[PDB]
């Protein structure tokens, strides 16, 4: 039932992150994915605050960060 | 500030974050007075984002979240 409106958020924030993750490599292909993945959690949480470490979890918050980017 | 802080967090340490840190203050201190001496800022954080890469999966992280703090 609330599958659908977790689906269409998660995914949003998930193809964000895979499109600004593929602006990232760009930026520096030679570095591996993995720390960056961890590093965009760093950005992310080192610009907006502890207080969206959760909140990564968070579909439209998160949603709504990375669009506002 | 490195000297002193790690002095501060020298113990809770998961050793390899410890012979990390050890190490590294040990080598801008090993670069220091040199003509050419700087932090290594991109460095630290990139292999710190290593073990992230590796500890990441499970949010169960507060000691390794408390060094890469």
């Amino acid at each position: 039932k609330t599958s659908r409106t977790f689906f269409y958020w998660r995914l949003r924030r998930l193809l964000l992150e895979d499109l600004v993750k593929k602006k990232i490599h760009n930026a520096n292909p030679e570095l591996t994915d993995g720390q960056i993945q961890a590093m965009l959690r760093r950005w992310f949480v080192e610009v907006e605050g502890t207080v969206k470490a959760y909140v990564w979890d968070n579909n439209k918050d998160l949603a709504e960060w990375l669009e506002k980017q | 500030e490195l000297q002193d802080i790690m002095t501060s967090v020298s113990g809770r340490i998961p050793p390899n974050v410890e012979k990390s840190i050890k190490k590294e203050m040990a080598q801008y201190a090993s670069n220091i007075t040199s003509v050419l001496c700087q932090f290594p800022s991109q460095q630290i954080a990139n292999i710190l984002d290593s073990h992230a890469a590796t500890l990441n999966r499970k949010s169960e992280r507060e000691v390794f979240f408390m060094n890469t703090q």
